[PDB]
């Protein structure tokens, strides 16, 4: 409820939002497994702050 | 100058012609494609 | 073994404050989603692929 | 305020939808939080660019990036991102007109400032993520001009290429006539000068 | 104009005009020398060729220029290439032997086969020679001549890899001792 | 000692005029460059039309990359040789390279005619952006 | 292969064999609900995996400003001049440099390859 | 290059095109007609299914280009598979002249029953050397 996906929320009903976000994460993992979307680069400066 | 010419000494019958005529046809139709431009 | 390679590649998640990883469907079950069709609906947004 | 704008518009919240329509819609993210989906993403991007260029709801450091191949719109208003100004191009023409330059020439005793060029939506800040979704023009005097067109859709044009240089590398005269290791050497050494 | 343009990528377009101009023999000689100077230059090969088809046309039209084209091709058959991959060199030589087979089709069989037998016994890979004899046995048909078997049979025992082959062996053994 | 004391009487320099070739030389260099650009365009459109066939033991991208690489290499070498032909006897670059005391022929070809192809890891510049080396180019471009 | 969930608890239906009738039966587990399966094939995977990229092409890419646009390849549904051409550039790829073309006309996302 | 072919490690994965666990409990009338024609040619000899055969079919189709490249014939591959697995896999192969290079695998007469075929194909794809 708290330590997993804090930025999504910590409410009682954002568990569904967290579930959709986790589904999106593993969906992109599947897309990388199939290569439908390319792999990300750590040195791509858009991933930096 | 040299009178008529002796044809080449035939050594065989060409049951099929070489593919260079096929290359001639392909290059000719590509030349036609260029002339279309 | 001869059976894990038979079924094929599996997906795990290494959560924070949890030294051991867990499978993803276990996490989806932990979020109150029992219907596997509903779980895939969070992941596979179509069902014609 | 971005979420208020989205609620005002036809942005479908995750909890308010069946999952089945997600494949037939474009995902919307706000600083990495999936908020919902949208049907016509192009209209939403047009509106968002309009409002940022008008500074109505969106301050001009919030970056909006539309990935068509994944059907996603990611919006970032967090700190730590890096951006630069870029002139806006439409119909292969600059939105910067000579009257803007005339207003710039009289800066003192006029109170016309850079913030007016930001307000008029002629120059906008673009970040490195959004740069991926930009077809940029180096210089307007040749590239946007009609020719045997290398490209016919330029959204932005750079103010001047020389601004890619650094603060202590900008002092190099004719840096594009030197081996770039010499440029690094000079950048290091200029900090060591006497003055 | 075509050979002096050198910008020429229009060669594919000028091919029909090139062939009708090649029908003049002196024009064919000029094209032959131009192709010699062009292909003989280093690093000519960066293309998937066309000048060799021009040499095919030249050999097809005029029988008198048969010794010239061979004298060029064998030169190109012995030139060594560094920046070409070894497989690319092998395919280049295969193309050269295809042009040799086209020349052989026009009744210039004996000196070509004599050079082939020479460079066999005197160097080149056995694979290219096997390919050449396969191409020759493709389009050949009976009957034959004494000198043709005299030059083509003795090369035909140093290998045993491949039915036109055994057909030719039977025909020549029965009829051409 | 003796060579330096004579060099005072002789003297040696390097100047802008030592980096100038004939207008004919620049014209020939530009003709070669446009030739190479057009050839690379031919290879690109051939690969686009699935008319480039890969070499043995190499994928199509490797074949295309090797072809365009060698095209740029021999174009650079031809331009460098043409630049070397245009040098005078008093060109201080040729004085310093023929003596071998500094520089090389590649350096003269770089300064006068063509800097040449840049490389990272032994390949051309990679697509740091998605299918683009910089935003100023179009997507899926493989020109020089 | 047609993937199907249980009609009672929405868990995956697993194929099974009935030795009596000898027909594939998509039986659920932890619910013991059974169904008549008909495909006669439980699993297929193309190790060639030369999939059609046109499935993964999305017509909305006509809207991008960065893609190159050709005016020499008219569409087949409306004959529109300007078409956006590009390389798929996925995995299972980097050997096919072929150009996939998308019709740029609005609401005509006709896609093809050459 | 012939000697080179005898050195490079070849496996089933490199030369195979696709695989399919067809159900097919009846060996006589197969679920695929394309299978059924040459199967009637091949199960015309009823051999090692007269006792009994598995009710699962594993139909694998192979690429002709790799087979011609690696100089392989389907018969020696079948012999290698037989050497690998003994009686455990009955392999029935189409004549090596068709458009698709087909091969059916079933289990021994003496015999998981379905997931074990997944184990078989997963093991054979990479670990087996041809
Ligand atoms: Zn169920
Ligand atoms: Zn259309």
């Amino acid at each position: 409820q708290k330590e997993m996906l804090p930025h999504v929320g910590v409410s009682d009903f954002c568990e569904t939002k967290k579930a959709y976000f986790l589904g999106y994460m593993v969906h992109r993992l599947l897309l990388a497994a199939l290569g439908r979307r390319e792999l990300d680069d750590r040195d791509h400066y858009g991933n930096k702050r | 100058l040299a009178g008529p010419l002796t044809p080449p000494v035939k050594h065989f019958q060409l049951k099929r012609k070489p593919k260079s005529a096929t290359l001639r046809a392909e290059l000719l139709q590509k030349s036609t494609e260029t002339a279309q431009q | 073994g001869a059976k894990k390679s038979a079924i094929g590649q599996r997906i795990v998640a290494t959560l924070p404050y949890i030294k051991q990883e867990v499978p993803i469907i276990i996490v989806f079950r932990a979020l109150g989603f029992v219907s596997d069709r509903d779980i895939l609906e969070h992941i596979i947004y179509d069902f014609e692929d | 305020p971005i979420l208020e704008f989205l609620e005002e518009w036809s942005m479908e919240n995750l909890e308010e939808i069946s999952p089945a329509a997600i494949a037939d819609a474009t995902k919307i993210f706000v600083n990495g939080c999936w908020v919902g989906i949208h049907k016509d993403p192009e209209q939403l991007m047009n509106t968002l660019r309009k409002l940022r260029r008008q500074m109505d709801i969106i301050v001009s450091e919030v970056s909006m990036i539309r990935d068509i191949r994944e059907r996603e719109i990611r919006i970032y208003t967090d700190a730590g991102r890096i951006c630069r100004p870029l002139l806006i191009v439409e119909k292969q023409k600059l939105l910067l007109k000579k009257r803007h330059i005339d207003q710039l020439k009289e800066r003192e005793y006029n109170n016309y400032s850079w913030q007016d060029l930001v307000a008029s939506g002629v120059v906008e800040y673009i970040d490195t993520l959004e740069e991926e979704t930009v077809m940029l023009a180096m210089t307007p005097d040749d590239l946007q001009e009609k020719e045997v067109a290398y490209c016919s859709t330029y959204t932005h044009c750079e103010i001047h290429p020389s601004m890619i240089l650094g603060v202590c590398a900008s002092i190099i005269p004719f840096p594009d006539h030197n081996q770039s290791p010499r440029n690094t050497y000079q950048s290091a050494m200029g900090k060591q000068a006497m003055g | 104009n075509l050979c002096c343009n050198e910008n020429a990528s229009e060669l594919v377009a000028e091919l029909s005009t090139l062939y009708q101009c090649i029908r003049f023999p002196v024009v064919a000689m000029g094209v032959l020398k131009w192709v010699d100077w062009t292909v003989s230059e280093p690093r000519y090969f960066q293309l998937q060729p066309v000048h060799l088809a021009l040499l095919d046309e030249i050999s097809t039209c005029h029988q008198l220029l048969h010794p010239q084209v061979l004298q060029l091709l064998v030169k190109l058959f012995e030139t060594e290439h560094s920046q070409l991959d070894v497989m690319e060199q092998l395919e280049l030589k295969k193309t050269l032997l295809d042009r040799m087979v086209h020349l052989l089709s026009r009744g210039y069989v004996l000196p070509v086969v004599s050079y082939i037998r020479k460079c066999l016994e005197k160097d080149t890979d056995i694979s290219l020679i096997r390919y050449f004899v396969t191409e020759v046995l493709d389009v050949i048909a009976p009957p034959y001549t004494s000198d043709f078997v005299q030059l083509f049979l003795p090369i035909l025992e140093n290998d045993s890899i491949a039915d036109p082959v055994t057909e030719f062996i039977a025909h020549c053994k029965s009829n051409f001792i | 000692t003796v060579i330096n004391n004579w060099l005072l009487i002789e003297g040696h320099t390097i100047g802008i005029g030592d980096s100038i070739a004939d207008s004919k030389t620049y014209q020939d260099i530009q003709n070669t460059i446009k030739k190479a650009k057009q050839d690379v365009i031919e290879v690109i459109e051939k690969a686009h039309n699935n008319e480039l066939e890969p070499t043995p033991g190499n994928t199509l991208r490797q074949t295309f990359e090797n072809q365009v690489n060698r095209i740029l290499n021999d174009a650079r070498d031809k331009t460098g040789s043409s630049a070397q032909k245009s040098l005078s006897e008093y060109n201080n670059f040729k004085s310093m390279v023929v003596s071998g005391a500094k520089g090389s022929k590649i350096n003269i070809s770089q300064v006068i005619a063509v800097v040449g192809q840049q490389n990272v890891e032994g390949k051309r510049i990679p697509f740091g952006f998605k299918h683009r080396t910089l935003p100023h180019f179009i997507k899926d471009d493989y020109g020089p | 292969v047609g993937i199907r969930f249980c009609q009672e608890c929405n868990n995956m239906l697993y194929p099974k064999e009935d030795k009596e009738n000898r027909i594939l039966l998509y039986a659920c587990r932890n619910c013991d609900y059974q169904q008549e399966a008909d495909n006669s094939c439980i699993y297929v995977n193309k190790i060639t995996h030369e999939v059609d990229e046109l499935t993964q092409i999305i017509a909305d890419v006509s809207q991008d400003p960065t893609l190159p646009r050709t005016e020499d390849h008219p569409c087949q549904k409306c004959g529109h001049k300007e078409a956006v051409f590009f390389q798929s550039h996925s995995a299972r790829a980097e050997d096919a440099m072929r150009l996939y073309y998308v019709c740029t006309a609005p609401h005509c996302g006709h896609r093809w390859t050459e | 290059k012939d000697i080179l072919c005898r050195l490079e490690h070849t496996t089933l994965r490199k030369v195979t095109a696709n695989t399919a666990i067809y159900y097919d409990p009846n060996p006589q009338s197969t679920v695929v007609a394309e299978d059924q024609e040459w199967v009637n040619v091949y199960y015309e000899m009823p051999d090692f299914d007269v006792a009994r055969i598995s009710p699962w079919l594993l139909r694998v189709e192979l690429d002709r280009k790799h087979m011609t490249d690696r100089k392989l014939t389907m018969e020696q591959i079948a012999e290698k598979i037989n050497a690998g697995f003994g009686d455990d896999l009955n392999c029935i192969f189409n004549d090596d002249n068709a458009e698709k290079l087909v091969l059916r695998i079933r289990i021994m007469n003496s015999d998981d029953d379905d997931v074990f075929l997944r184990c078989i194909e997963s093991n054979m794809l990479t670990d087996m050397t041809l």
